[PDB]
């Protein structure tokens, strides 16, 4: 395709902040990638921000420092950013820019793609039709995740959400083994993980843990330490999504993308906007944050005629534990469902501190069902939730009514509360529970009472499951 | 339980580390292989330089391409010292066609003081009047550009099609 | 917001 | 290519200079006939914008500007230890000696270190003429003082072969100590190394935190421990006990270097620290030596201009990183970085950079990270295979004492360990006034392995301590309305146990011998005793309530008032006037007394 | 020194609000003074604010009015504001700009000093330890001031802060009266008082009180009434502080500074900034307020090899009684705490209406002790603070519920609060207390409770001073 020699300029009409203005450029185009070479020999990349006649502006990625007026080369590429996607990238580790960092070789690209991606036709959407298992009993049993659902995970500063993310990574998978393990051996599942805006301790911890779990043969990893250039923050997600797309729809696999710390994404985007001199929007965040998060989240689902899917589990932190902060508000609007973690539960030394009372789901009704699972799921979930809500409000009642006036059934509700928080929720970092184990523990916890109190379960399944 | 957990988890860490290292060695060998291929291609082109009859045509094309690229009132061209007679004929041929192709007149010159490093395989570099804008067009740069643009096809030819690629787009 | 906008507009001149 | 410019314009501290195009970003210049140091911050065409470091009054249009091709830098060499410095590393003591005067003359120009003092050099005795050497290699030693032997090494990014080594003897930074020959060229070197401040020195490899940091405040040491090479931040409108914290860490720690950088400090406060810290002393090997031998100080009062405030923190951490590269363990203490952020906001505002939120430029978070993330444990470059680390304790002065401000939010979002300080507990004078509820620390799990290998007892005791304190908090939140009427027996035991934990083992008196410092083992013993009596009391009441003749807290107080008094009086087991053996035997004997008394009441 | 003749211009490019822009100036100097000869024949003054090329800018201290674009002349002095100074300044009254208003002669210059003030090497600062007695048991004994300190007094409209200040300057002295009478007698205080934005009543009241006390010989004034030109407020405190530095380090005299109505000072800064169209900050104030207030407040302390000292006590008013307003925030941040004349105490006819609870005094911790004041100072203070805090807590809880759930101890604490507002705070317009008597009163208040309930005070002090 491209065959022309590239240009290079020694023109610098000025510099200001993280930008560098030049001119006398022939037929510039927007979003063109630009290299730079300083007097001391360092090489730095960049992108074109502004274009006006023969004037140009380039935001230098690595940060502007020591750029002379007359001694500075500026080569142009003439193409927008393009990713070298390839199936073989699994088992590797990269930085934000895509340069490998695990002592490995440059990726022998199998195909080149546009970093931005393209919108997917709503006509060719396919509704989800089956669940998955994340390895967490609290999440699978109480709140199903379909193929193609977009469930965020709200957390706050000071909670162990990162440990939960690592646990989800090292145990995510499928439950097709309902019928037979022989037909289950056909596994076509992979995970792509995008650590962004992460401090150094957590980056090392992630790398070590992922390497320890022994399933790195199906994990792609992207790291962007908080040291690296702030603009690389808002380029890491695009690379991750392009890779996930190429794997999903060109290899017919089942990919699970997990994004971390979207608050840092928001902050980096804010800084880019403010450097770009644009007028501020609400709360100092730019107006089109909605559109931007939309174009990031909307790349998933299922495609008619392709055997594959993309599931999204973004994570983010709520400043000041404020549920009406814009980032969680917009994230909730665009996405489907929500999962909480609560300070008090972590403060009860319960791991994972997953607060199911305000945790919802949107596709649970259709993710589960006969065949893809047992026939005894939805009623069990309803009963567990109802029992737990009764138990908690009843503890609130006994707090003042006195334990002496309590009925014996009241003690049964308290027993349910304590056992539910002792066994169902608490699992431990490596106790890989399956869905079937989770439902077994659920039935065991339900066995405390007679079927008469269990008024959310149909009698037909009571005659089968309750007397076990 | 504590002891058996510890020893089994440890055995798993070493096994996983060994597998990682082995795959990395495979990929490293692949990279050394492709780099060797690139070096051999460089050697081949360096050898093919010496046939002057087609080298004149190639130099003509390179010069014309660069003239089209820059498009400035004043221009300067720089080459190897031993290549002067050929480039002079090349520009002699190049000026009129460009003039009629752009409906303009330009002033073109060649230096006789600065020359390219001899270690360069061959080619030309171009500059504007103020020597502030240049377009380097040597065989090395063009080789690099083409190889980088083509690396997917090179993989496809040198290692077979991907096993699990079910579509093209 | 408004006063910043007015600075921005003034800087155009 | 020219060497002289002119001062086209002036407006506050920001000037504009003309006739200089052979300059780049962030180099140094000299301004006016006072020779004020300034830095380039923007460029446009031929013109440029300079930020001058000292006051600008009286500088006229048309003054010269003498450029210099070098960005801001910090000298590093012998004598750096045991001294006081300003933001640009300028020895205040040397100035006061030279001028014999009371003021800072405008545009004093004195070398940062001494140039007329001779030290005793000792080469490494393992390198001969012709030996190859890369950067970061130790090649000699200099005795800074009785306690620290200042190591000498070549700067990174430098290599060659040996040509000449001076024999051991008296030399000074003026002459040549080493001679080297690179392949093709030759160069000489001296004791002094100059380094760009806004640049991270290279390292061999980075390592996990693997050993805790010793301190005297049992709060935030058994509760939210901070690790060697670790990062944290001390919030609070002022240094509420913060100065005492640095002083104690100096007096009691495995650290080797102690760099306290003041920024936006009140005049009498730095007068305090300069008066008191030098006269503090500590036995190392039975000989009492002043702590100044292992301390550096970088003062910067509030009246200092803006650019000095910007520079002070970077020069401080450059010094710390250099000492870390020297193969030591280091501890730094920032001070009032909120005013530093405010200063940055100002200098952004003058340059017409579009603010984002409350005036703070958006890129403050990036800078904020670029500062803190320098900390950590490392293996170092060079032949000796030495090892080192550096742990930074920040300081955030939140406006209004909350989390609303962008700075406190941003620093909270990148610091590993947060040390939130309660305002109400600060009004209660149960110092140290640590919240214990809004705070956290991501170093529990790593230190679990450490505390298992050495003590095997601390982890469950500590976890139970948190649970009991928290249950007390929750029962406090409940009882407010009913007036404690519904305090049952188990609630009473929990309430009393956690109240005792508050009173006896969550607050210390820094002005007394039995409280200025509690080691790890002492904390572990007291906590073990707390969990012990809780366990036995709960077991007794449960067993008696199930079987017959329920045991209530009244009989418990009646029979074992002596045990409880002894337990409160463990706090006063003065290690200063008593040895470890006596106090440990006391803890064990009180535990056995509690056992015997509970057996009697059984 | 300069010996060349001065320049004069007539080129007025314009005037905009209180500013004037000139053209065709040869080598302008930053912050030099100029004089404006108007057509009618009067003279005015100004200071250069910014320079750029041939253009210059200047602000008129006396307000712009009737300035003609043609007939006006503008003479350049070529020198920053050097003000004359001498010991003879005492017993005189000057206007905002230094011109006398007590009918006396013009200043005679013993020396010329730079107004800006060359800062002192912070190495050569002495740390203060000695105590200043004021007689006000609200300050003395609880947040006692010491020599060399920088303690403000925040107040609001409607409160009698001015009279409190006049009383404070009335009865200044030291606490070490125990030695020979000759040893205590030689000590005396020069006074510097600089009103900014006051009405006539305050000015005449302060003058009258200073005549009444007969201390006019050691008193120097700088009155700036509210009808005077607004812009000269930015220089008024600087003249006073320059004179204070001279009297401190050239005449070796201990002096006390008093600045009033700093809210007007902030207002003047706002006005000059808004005139220049600079990029603004919070609440409309310039971003650089903190730097300027740092330049103004840090002119205080003691010096090695010297004997004089600066003890600065500013006051300021609180817009709408909001502590979080930027001005008082920055004043708390730079200086060493607060006194907080509280409005509600004034609403109950309490004088001085000061709430001890928010009053802070950092240097008090080391300014007390055996020999300095007494072995028995600190614990009394800390305990009394704690009792006050708990008493206000009890009042709040009573507001929540009432006496029904309270007990005897709450009635005791409320009685303690009542008698503490009766006996400790309230003094009277001339009530001169002594520090030892103040500790006596503190102990008489502390005796209301048992010695056992007290926790802050060790038993050691109680074994010597509790029983009576």
């Amino acid at each position: 395709y491209l065959s022309q020699p590239r240009l290079t300029y020694k023109t610098v009409s000025g510099v200001n902040g993280p930008l560098v203005i030049l001119d006398h450029v022939k037929f510039p185009r927007y979003a063109e990638i630009v290299h730079l070479t300083l007097p001391d020999g360092t090489k730095r990349s960049g992108q074109v921000l502004e274009v006006s006649g023969s004037k140009a502006v380039v935001q230098v990625f690595e940060g502007t420092s020591g750029i002379d007026a007359k001694k500075t080369s500026c080569e142009f590429t003439g193409d927008i950013l393009r990713t070298p996607v390839s199936e073989d990238m699994l088992g590797r580790v990269f930085n934000g820019s895509g340069k490998p960092i695990d002592r490995g070789p440059v990726v022998l690209a199998e195909d080149f793609l546009d970093i931005m991606g393209q919108p997917i036709n709503p006509q060719c959407r396919i509704y989800p039709e089956e669940m998955i298992q994340t390895g967490i009993s609290a999440i699978d049993g109480m709140n199903s995740i379909a193929r193609g659902q977009k469930i965020p995970i709200f957390s706050a500063a000071g909670l162990p959400h990162n440990e939960i993310a690592a646990q989800i990574c090292r145990q995510a998978g499928l439950v097709k083994k309902s019928k037979d393990v022989v037909d289950y051996s056909e596994e076509n599942f992979a995970i792509v993980f995008a650590a962004m805006g992460v401090n150094m301790e957590t980056a090392r911890f992630f790398k070590s843990d992922f390497e320890e779990n022994g399933s790195m043969d199906n994990v792609c990893l992207f790291l962007n330490l908080a040291n690296d250039p702030t603009i690389e923050r808002i380029i890491t997600p695009r690379l991750a999504l392009t890779t996930a797309e190429f794997l999903a729809y060109q290899c017919e696999k089942h990919v699970l993308v997990i994004l971390t710390d979207m608050s840092s994404y928001a902050e980096a985007l804010r800084e880019v906007s403010a450097a770009r001199e644009e007028v501020p929007g609400r709360r100092g965040f730019p107006g089109y944050m909605y559109t931007d998060l939309a174009t990031i989240y909307e790349r998933a689902g299922r495609v008619e005629g392709r055997n594959g899917s993309i599931t999204q589990i973004p994570i983010l932190t709520m400043p000041n534990d404020d549920i009406t902060h814009p980032i969680p508000d917009l994230t909730g609007y665009i996405t489907e469902g929500q999962i909480y973690v609560d300070r008090q539960l972590h403060n009860r030394q319960i791991y994972p501190p997953i607060n199911v009372l305000p945790s919802l789901s949107r596709l649970m009704k259709s993710a589960i069902g006969e065949g893809m699972t047992r026939k005894d799921h939805a009623d069990v979930s309803n009963q567990l939730y109802a029992c737990y809500a009764i138990g908690k409000d009843v503890q609130a009642m006994k707090a003042v009514v006195g334990e002496e006036a309590l009925t014996s059934d009241d003690l049964l509700y308290l027993e349910f509360l304590q056992k539910f928080e002792k066994n169902f929720i608490t699992q431990g970092p490596y106790e890989n529970r399956t869905v079937y184990e989770t439902l077994d523990i659920g039935w065991q916890l339900l066995r405390i009472f007679p079927k008469e109190m269990l008024k959310r379960i149909p009698q037909s399944t009571l005659s089968e499951f309750y007397p076990r | 339980e504590k002891k058996e957990k510890q020893i089994e988890q440890q055995k798993k860490i070493q096994m996983s580390n060994l597998m990682n290292q082995a795959r990395l060695k495979v990929l490293r060998a692949r990279d050394d292989l492709i780099t060797d291929l690139l070096n051999e291609a460089k050697q081949r082109l360096s050898k093919v330089v010496k046939d002057t009859t087609r080298y004149q045509v190639l130099l003509d094309g390179l010069v014309l391409q660069g003239l089209y690229q820059l498009l400035e009132p004043r221009m300067i061209v720089r080459c190897r010292k031993q290549d002067f007679p050929l480039v002079k004929a090349a520009v002699q041929k190049a000026i009129p066609m460009y003039k009629i192709a752009t409906k303009k007149d330009v002033d073109v010159q060649i230096d006789q003081e600065a020359y390219l490093p001899e270690e360069i395989a061959g080619g030309v570099e171009i500059y504007n009047g103020d020597r502030k804008i240049k377009v380097s067009n040597t065989l090395e740069s063009r080789l690099d550009l083409i190889a980088q643009q083509m690396m997917p096809e090179v993989r496809g030819a040198l290692f077979g099609a991907n096993a699990n690629r079910k579509f093209l787009d | 917001f408004y006063r910043l906008k007015k600075i921005q507009e003034k800087k155009k001149i | 290519e020219s060497t002289f410019g002119y001062v086209h314009g002036v407006s506050g501290p920001v000037v504009t200079a003309c006739d200089m195009a052979g300059a780049a970003m962030y180099e140094l210049v000299r301004v006016g006939h006072s020779e004020l140091v300034g830095e380039i911050i923007r460029l446009e065409g031929d013109m440029a914008t300079i930020q001058v470091y000292e006051e600008t009054s009286g500088v006229s249009v048309g003054d010269p500007v003498l450029r210099t091709g070098k960005p801001l830098s910090v000298e590093l060499g012998p004598g750096i230890m045991g001294a006081i410095f300003d933001g640009i590393q300028r020895p205040l003591s040397d100035i006061s000696s030279q001028t014999q005067s009371i003021y800072i003359p405008r545009g004093v120009n004195v070398s940062a270190l001494s140039r007329d003092i001779k030290w005793e050099f000792i080469p490494s005795k393992n390198l001969r003429v012709g030996s190859h050497i890369t950067g970061g290699d130790i090649y000699g030693i200099v005795n800074e003082n009785s306690l620290i032997k200042h190591k000498i090494m070549l700067p990174p990014r430098n290599r060659g072969s040996v040509t000449y080594i001076a024999p051991p003897g008296n030399y000074d930074a003026s002459d040549v100590v080493l001679e080297l020959e690179f392949e093709g060229v030759k160069e000489k070197f001296s004791m002094v190394q100059v380094w760009p401040v806004r640049q991270v020195r290279p390292v061999t490899e980075k390592l996990p935190a693997n050993h805790p940091l010793l301190t005297g405040q049992r709060v935030l040491d058994a509760l939210f421990p901070c690790v060697q090479g670790g990062t944290t931040a001390i919030p609070g409108a002022f240094g509420c006990g913060k100065t005492v914290i640095s002083q104690s860490l100096s007096k009691y720690s495995n650290s080797d270097v102690i760099i306290y950088v003041g920024c936006g400090e009140r005049g009498n406060e730095m007068s305090e620290v300069l008066r008191d810290f030098p006269e503090l002393t500590m036995e190392v090997d039975g000989k009492v030596e002043s702590i100044m031998k292992r301390t550096a100080l970088v003062a910067n009062t509030s009246n200092m201009p803006v650019a000095a405030r910007e520079a002070s923190i970077y020069t401080g951490i450059t010094l710390s990183e250099y000492f870390r590269d020297m193969g030591y363990h280091v501890s730094m203490m920032a001070d009032s970085t909120s005013r530093w952020a405010e200063a940055l906001r100002e200098i952004s505002g003058r340059l017409a950079e579009m603010p984002a939120d409350s005036g703070y430029p958006a890129y403050l978070g990036a800078r904020l990270a670029s500062f803190y993330e320098r900390a950590g444990r490392v293996k170092c470059l060079g032949n000796p295979e030495r090892e080192g680390s550096v742990s930074i304790v920040g300081a955030v002065s939140p406006p209004g004492g909350d989390f609303s401000d962008p700075v406190t939010s941003a620093t909270l979002g990148i610091v590993q360990v947060f040390w939130g300080l309660d305002k109400k507990l600060a009004q209660r004078k149960h110092f140290p006034s640590v919240n214990w509820l809004i705070s956290y620390s991501k170093y529990m799990r790593a230190l679990d392995e450490y505390y298992d290998k050495h003590f095997t007892e601390f982890v469950p005791l500590r976890t139970k301590a948190k649970e009991i304190l928290q249950e007390e908090e929750d029962l406090a939140e409940i009882v407010q309305l009913v007036g404690k009427a519904s305090l049952a027996e188990t609630d009473k035991i929990t309430l009393e146990v956690a109240k005792l934990i508050k009173d006896d083992f969550l607050q210390q008196n820094g002005y007394t011998p039995y409280d200025r410092f509690c080691p790890f083992y002492k904390t572990v013993g007291m906590l073990s005793n707390m969990i012990s009596f809780y366990d036995m009391a709960r077991r007794a009441v449960e067993t008696t309530a199930q079987s017959d003749n329920k045991i209530t807290w009244s009989i418990i107080r009646e029979h074992m008032g002596e045990i409880l008094y002894k337990l409160s009086s463990m706090k006063f087991k003065d290690p200063v006037k008593d040895g470890e053996a006596k106090i440990k035997a006391d803890y064990a004997q009180l535990l056995e007394d509690m056992q015997n008394a509970f057996r009697s009441l059984e």
